[PDB]
RNA sequence: GGAGUAUGGUCGCAAGGCUGAAAAAUUGACGGAAGGGCACCACCAGGGGUGGAGCCUGCGCGCGCGCUACACUGACAGAGCCAGCGAGUACUCCCUUGGCCGAGAGGCCCGGGUAAUCUUGUUAAACUCUGUCGUGCUGGGGAUAGAGCAUUGCAAUUAUUGCUCUUCAACGAGGAAUCCCUAGUAAGCGCAAGUCAUCAGCUUGCGUUGAUUACGUCCCUGCCCUUUGUACACACCGCCCGUCGCUACUACCGAUAGAGGAAGUAGGUCUCCGUAGGUGAACCUGCGGAG
């Protein structure tokens, strides 16, 4: 029975992935492989609520909208969903 | 596989014994531990055994983490407990009727991860070989006397325990009409537990409440519609099936839904169904002096 | 297909035990893998490796100072020399003992070798390659000196810059200057004084300096000076300087003398290279944690190579830019698995050293090597698409990584710990399933959730083989408890149609078309069942064709031993018609599906170093203690951690000690390559890729008479009939013949010829337009080829799509390396001119 | 036990060490670490060995004659067969080893109890 | 005498009635729409019960479990001839072969077995064959009834059971409904046991023969769940909707600063030279110049 399982982090870098490759005299990748940055977008930048705006908001579609020009509807709606979340958890 | 099998369950019964053991000795450890933290002097044969405070240096820990509850007992349920969801099957006798096998279907039923399964023509020992060779957790046989169930079987695999008992006053779903009852909703039950407070009554608790599938508990305490109800009097435990909706915060309007039943345990024994060589735990004890003035469970 | 299977180059393994060699170029590097010797071509990212092969492994490589002879030295002195240009065996010699110093003269018309104690200095044999008018003789060497003048073992020999002289540095502490024929002013004189034996004694540039490097990490100068009491001069030394390495002892150096600097490399793997005359320390540091063995240097001076003999670690380093050149690593464990990549151009190989390695079939090295498993790898498996792969291993995971940015996006496990030796994954690429020998279940993961899908159950034993069908809709497991399961998931219903055969499964492989199945069981026979009605429709009994053994420590003739007579892997070809079966043994057997005859047998090794390669053990090597490959000779060893014995008792499979003297002889893993015309197998040397000899072989298609290569260029060049030259030249199966054809053909009459070709010969030139755009560089020819050809016999292949398969996936990657290098840079050109031009 | 008793590290390995020494069948018992002080013994490791576990599973009648019939090769251990006698069978190998293939024991086995099945 | 553990007494507190039966919430209450998953308590294709006559346990002339049939895939008569789980006699009469006698049931003389040894290959039944009957309540069916002979038992009347002759009823596929069932499953068949509860009006095993039709779909009836979380690459999606509560703030209304009512919003290195000081030959620092 091999271990229990023990949470292990591993720090990758915006390098390319011929960076993570041996050491050879050429890569054996082509020449549209090596751009490849080994972090996808979502990890470059992903909008959220931690990294907003002060006035706006971002929705879930990831779009920045502010609470300003929100009406009252949307807004009455925005916190029935955030309440429908909340009763989930 | 059945090497396996054999293995596991002598394995098992050699480290029962060794547990007896050494239960007879940590009776003895306990009362050096619980004399050095409180300085009450101790008795000359448990303080001047060498092999007793040597080995106690080493097994202090497991003393300490049975008083905190951080361990759990070496059982056949453990290993499993909240892990898996029990798969369980259902069968009758061998050449049922037509209310034992709509009997039947009302117990699977009440079961929302089991199976029913048509005996026919099968052998007893290729239906617990048919078991351990799916894994199931749970076979629970049915008998009837005529059109009315007098016996409910429950066995645990793969070499747990069964539980033979007798039913009476069984009130079937199968009697009233479709306008009035109707499908059983098959959410996760919760159960209660009613009047078992000897160590055998938590044995039949343990072999009773891991037959259902294990609970979410995030939320448990308020959400779930559906409630089970074992409780004892006179060591028959009696079993309703209830559905509930909570009509306020001080007010629960239930709805009997399943059978009812008053099923007496007569025989538990530590080993499987097919064995009836097996060492039992516990058996009825009739046609002793006082066997029917003493309750257990 | 054509089942005509030669053996192409070795792969997997670097280095083993054995001297490194670069070519006069200074490109090629010759490295001994085993007993077999590849050249790594370094300028353009090839190699190969030569067709020879030794009975034991690699003891000593020289080279003419030409380049064009190699001389390969087996252990017990078994020699083969061969010409590198034309790759050929030439001739083969035997020293009587066992070779343990080589150098060839950089004139370049004798070699001196050193076998124990003697020293011959041989001619070097006149060649073929190099007369005009000459021929094979039957003993080509001539003997012209010996010299035992000597006392232990001759570790190095040296020739000097003019090759009159030559010194010889010894295991008896001391280096001797040797001369080719008698001088004038000449005594072959001694060179003593040291303290525990010469590792290597070489010339300066101009030959007055002679430096000797000894174990104990300490060089000497010598120079012919007069004696300290004023002709009357002697070979006297004029200064000393010690390597400070400080717990070690070095084990190989090499001197540069046209640029005067020494490379030593030590011990506990930390090299160092000085500038020598004055003794500047350049730099110094660690390439390995075991140790060096050899160390060799460029005719340039500018590169250097090391050699590591317990791990495979090779690595080329340029040490004034500092930087390596290469760095590469061999399995130093058993090759438990392998897998093509879908595209045919790299396969990835797992092994039991914890790590998994993607080697590139073109120019041998590994590209990376995925180190998170923390025990031994099990199975590989790739899906559909290429790009994912998904490993399991002991530790109890089967790991999820992307193969376009390098990292696991999931990782697997059981609630329960379990440990995983077998897996197959869907061709969606969407579902997991695995079987482990703790527990009888077998786990189904999704890909795209990461949590557990389903315990699947019904196995009374432990299951040993999965595959998931190539069209997605059955997974077929194979167990112990002598069945298998058609297992139905993806349905509503799901469904175990079980198979019950007369043993222990061992192996479980599709059919492309998925209509078959071959299971393998340990009585040795295969089973072929359908999987629609699920009835075995064939088999072979093949215990005798795949029993041939008699390991050292096997007191059973070859013929009775029992557990190398089972197929332990088996794979059909990408045809479908073959397939290919390997176990425990030394043969792998090629099995027709259809007529179910043995088509070919190969043998996997001829190295007698390993243990299961002869059924039949002579009784020479018997002694009255055992057999003569069985005593420990641990103690007979010079170094302290080559004596010491850190073995565990009774461990079969991997322990860090591991004694693994005289491995046996299994193919764990072997695999067809899905361009077609190869396969290779993951024996215990390393991973051999067999091919197709199509050139080296006449082989005519449908041939008549008047047809030879003079009358089809006499139709191309007189007649001008295209398609009738190119119908005739693709009869005649000369790929020379249809290459020139093929570009003398203009690029406006491509339509013509193609319209008007026969749907017989389609897919045989599709295959040559595929190899003509990977290869020559005609490359908008060969795509209006393609194109011509894909829209004119579009339906047919489209209404096939199963005897064209391999011919539309090289076509398909063909286009796919024109599509990824070129045009991606001729659009990023164009938009980057086109904003500088806007500014 | 050096460590102080209400340490999470000690439990954790605590149970970590009788868990892998039960699983090799050393120790009997995974509730004690008196069991890793007295009771974990290269006797236990030796009779944790092949030529005692197949005498004491009856595959054999003695040690003697085990270690020759696994000299001679009759015994496989899952699905490879094995011709070291020093190779330590675990508890749930032990459910896995069996005879070889063609077995003249196996035939024997077979022949006396009548069921000599030649296909 | 000290330390524990019990057992039974004694005492003190508990042991004083604005009283007279039938909330929480920034987290809460209830839904809707869309999309999934599953189900012989769903659809689809078939099969089988029960429900008609009689008997009876049980549950509260009425009811339930059953057995046997309505025949031609059959009844009958020869003839073939094949299991498996069992059991069986000591201070005893159990399992019984074979030999006669008897139409039968049975009788009788012996006999093997405390048993893988004898009964028993349990020569079981459906079943297979060659005949007879021919669609007719017929030779399907065999209730009810008469008369006779036997066996168990101290005893057989209200008929214990067994055999023979005779008598020959209903029942022509069960209605509406209602329920169950997907492979060694439905259904037929016998043999054995009687295990501290249940079960002889039966229960539970065990073998034998062994199909049709689904094995798809959420369209109907429902059940569960998503719309929060629980992992990251490719790849895809793109702010689900309503009625109220609670909280914070803002102003309003009107009786006596105030509890309520109603509402809304959230860049000079190196070297030299000339200096001035320092601890003086030298040397150091600072500056001014040239290379």
């Amino acid at each position: 029975k091999p271990k229990p399982p023990a949470p292990t982090l591993t720090v990758v870098s915006d390098v390319a992935t011929v960076a993570m490759e041996d050491a050879q005299p050429a890569t054996a990748q082509g020449v549209a492989g090596g751009e490849t940055s080994m972090i996808a977008p979502q990890e470059v930048y992903a909008p959220s609520k931690d990294t907003a705006e002060k006035g706006e908001v971002v929705t879930k579609a990831g779009i920045p909208i502010a609470k300003q020009e929100m009406s009252r509807e949307e807004k009455l709606r925005r916190r029935r969903r955030e309440k429908e979340r909340i009763r989930k958890a | 596989m059945l090497r396996k099998q054999a293995r596991q369950r002598r394995d098992y019964l050699y480290r029962r014994a060794l547990l007896l053991r050494d239960a007879e000795i940590a009776e003895k450890r306990a009362k050096l531990r619980a004399a050095l933290a409180s300085g009450k002097p101790l008795d000359p044969k448990i303080a001047n055994d060498k092999e007793l405070r040597k080995d106690f240096d080493y097994d202090v820990s497991r003393d300490i983490a049975k008083e905190q509850g951080e361990i759990d007992i070496d059982d056949e349920y453990s290993e499993l407990s909240g892990i898996v969801d029990p798969r369980v099957l259902v069968t009758t006798s061998r050449d049922p009727s037509s209310r034992l096998m709509a009997f039947s279907k009302e117990i699977r039923l009440m079961f929302p991860t089991a199976i029913r399964l048509n005996r026919g023509n099968l052998i007893l020992p290729d239906l617990v070989m048919s078991a351990q060779r799916e894994r199931l957790s749970d076979i629970i046989l049915l008998h009837e006397h005529r059109g009315t169930p007098t016996a409910i079987t429950i066995s645990h695999f793969p070499h747990g325990p069964t539980l033979m008992a007798s039913l009476h006053n069984v009130v079937l779903r199968a009697d009233i009409p479709k306008s009035i009852k109707g499908t059983v909703s098959e959410s996760y039950p919760h159960l209660i537990f009613e009047g078992f407070r000897t160590p055998l009554g938590q044995r039949v608790v343990k072999i009773l409440k891991h037959l259902f599938p294990p609970r979410d508990p995030t939320n448990n305490a308020k959400s779930g519609n559906r409630v089970i109800t074992f409780v004892n009097q006179d060591d028959c435990i009696e079993v309703r099936h209830h559905v509930y909706v909570r009509t306020n915060y001080n007010s629960v309007e239930l709805s009997e839904v399943g059978p009812r039943f008053t099923m007496r345990p007569f025989s538990i024994t530590m080993g499987t169904l097919e064995n009836k060589d097996a060492d039992v735990e516990w058996h009825l004890s009739q046609y002793t002096r006082t066997g029917r003035k003493k309750n257990y469970f | 297909m054509k089942t005509n299977f030669k053996f192409s180059n070795l792969l997997g393994t670097v280095y083993c035990r054995g001297n490194l060699l670069f070519s006069p170029d200074g490109t090629h590097l010759f490295s001994p893998v085993g007993n077999r010797v590849t050249v790594f071509n370094l300028v353009e990212n090839k190699s190969y490796t030569f067709p020879f092969a030794h009975r034991k492994n690699i003891s000593r490589i020289g080279l003419t100072p030409q380049g064009n002879l190699l001389l390969s030295i087996d252990e017990d002195g078994q020699a083969i020399l061969t010409n590198v240009p034309r790759r050929v065996v030439l001739y083969h010699f035997s020293f009587k003992s066992p070779v343990t110093a080589l150098a060839f003269s950089p004139s370049g018309r004798h070699f001196v070798v050193g076998l124990k104690r003697k020293i011959e200095v041989w001619h070097v044999p006149s060649t073929p390659d190099t007369n005009e008018d000459g021929d094979l003789e039957f003993a080509p060497f001539v003997r012209h000196h010996t010299h035992m003048q000597h006392f232990d073992d001759v570790r190095h020999l040296e020739w000097s810059s003019d090759s009159r002289f030559f010194l010889s540095a010894s295991k008896d502490l001391t280096a001797r200057i040797w001369s080719l024929d008698t001088e004038e002013g000449f005594v072959p004189t001694v060179l003593s004084g040291h303290r525990q034996g010469v590792v290597g004694a070489y010339f300066s540039k101009d030959q007055e300096t002679i430096y000797t490097v000894s174990k104990d990490g300490a060089v000497f100068e010598w120079k012919y000076v007069a004696k300290p009491g004023h002709e009357d001069m002697q070979w006297r030394i004029v200064n000393k300087h010690f390597f400070m390495q400080n717990a070690a002892t070095l084990r190989c150096a090499a001197y540069h003398a046209e640029s005067n600097l020494l490379v030593a490399g030590f011990s506990n793997g930390i090299f160092g290279l000085y500038e020598m005359p004055d003794f500047n320390l350049i730099h110094t540091l660690s390439i390995s944690q075991n140790e060096i063995d050899f160390v060799t240097i460029n005719k340039s001076g500018e590169w250097l190579a090391f050699g590591a003999s317990k791990l495979g670690q090779l690595l080329v380093w340029e040490w004034q830019s500092e930087s390596y050149i290469l760095k590469q690593q061999g399995h130093f464990d058993a090759m438990n698995s392998l897998v093509y990549s879908p595209d045919g151009q790299r396969i990835v190989t797992a092994a039991d050293d914890g790590k998994i390695k993607v080697w590139d079939v073109e120019s041998g090295f590994c590209i990376v090597t995925f180190t998170e498993h923390t025990s031994g790898v099990t199975a590989c498996e790739f899906a559909k698409k290429g790009s994912v792969l998904f490993t399991a291993s002991l530790d109890g995971s089967v790991r999820a990584w992307d193969l376009i940015r390098y990292r696991n996006f999931r990782t697997f496990t059981a609630p329960e710990r379990l440990s995983f030796t077998c897996m197959a994954v869907d061709p969606s690429g969407e579902v997991i399933a695995a079987g482990s020998i703790d527990s009888f279940d077998i786990h189904i993961w999704s890909v795209q959730t990461g949590q557990l899908l389903d315990r699947l159950s019904g196995h009374e034993g432990p299951v040993s083989s999965l595959a998931f069908a190539p069209d997605g809709s059955v997974l077929v497991s194979g167990s112990w408890d002598r069945t298998a399961r058609i297992w139905s998931i993806f349905s509503r219903t799901q469904t175990s149609e079980p198979l019950q055969l007369q043993s222990d499964v061992l192996d479980v492989a599709f059919r492309p078309d998925s209509k078959q199945i071959a299971i393998s069981t340990l009585d040795g026979q295969l089973t072929f069942w359908s999987v629609s009605e699920a009835q075995q429709v064939s088999g072979v009994d093949g215990r005798r064709d795949v029993s041939g053994g008699r390991r050292i420590t096997d007191r059973r003739t070859a013929a009775n031993v029992a557990g190398t007579k089972n197929f332990n892997t088996i794979r059909y070809s990408m045809d479908g018609t073959c397939l290919l079966a390997g176990g425990n043994s030394k043969y792998i057997c090629l099995y027709s599906t259809t007529t179910m005859v043995l088509l070919k047998k190969f043998t996997v090794s001829v190295n007698l170093s390993l243990s299961g390669t002869q059924e039949f053990l002579n009784s020479k090597l018997m002694t009255e203690a055992g057999p003569v490959g069985l005593l420990d000779d641990q103690g007979e060893a010079s170094d302290l951690e080559d004596r010491i014995d850190r073995s565990l008792p009774g461990s079969k499979r991997g322990d860090p000690g591991a004694r693994k003297k005289f491995p046996e002889v299994r193919v764990s893993g072997v695999a067809f390559s899905p361009t077609g015309n190869s396969f290779c197998a993951a024996s215990t040397e390393g991973l051999l890729v067999y091919s197709l000899d199509n050139t080296v072989q006449f082989d005519p298609f449908d041939l008549n008479m008047e047809i030879t290569p003079a009358s089809t260029l006499a139709v191309l060049e007189k007649e001008k009939d295209y398609l009738k030259a190119l119908v005739m030249a693709f009869r005649l199966n000369e790929a020379g013949l249809i290459t020139r054809v093929y570009q003398a053909i203009p690029y406006t009459d491509i339509g013509l010829v193609v319209e008007q070709f026969p749907t017989v010969y389609v897919p045989r030139l599709l295959r040559f337009v595929a190899a003509q755009t990977e290869q020559s560089p005609h490359m908008e020819f060969c795509l209006l080829w393609i194109r011509a050809l894909i829209d004119k016999h579009g339906p047919w292949l489209a209404a096939n799509r199963g005897k064209v398969d391999v011919e539309l996936r090289v076509v398909a990657r063909a286009v796919a390396k024109m599509r990824d290098e070129i045009r991606r840079l001729a659009d990023e050109n164009v938009y980057m001119v086109d904003y500088l031009l806007n500014q | 036990s050096l460590l102080p008793p209400d340490n999470e590290v000690r439990r954790k390995h605590e149970t970590l060490l009788l868990d892998k020494l039960y699983d090799m069948g050393i120790l009997s018992t995974k509730a004690k670490l008196s069991a890793v002080e007295h009771n974990v013994t290269v006797s236990a490791f030796a009779r944790r060995r092949l030529p005692v576990v197949m005498t004491r599973l009856r595959m054999a009648e003695t040690v003697q004659a085990a270690t020759k019939l696994i000299e001679q090769g009759h015994v496989r251990v899952g699905v490879e067969e094995v011709r070291d006698p020093a190779f330590l069978v675990t508890r749930n190998m032990e459910d896995f080893v069996t005879w070889t293939v063609g077995s003249k024991i196996k035939q024997n086995i077979m022949k006396y109890r009548d069921k000599l099945d030649d296909f």
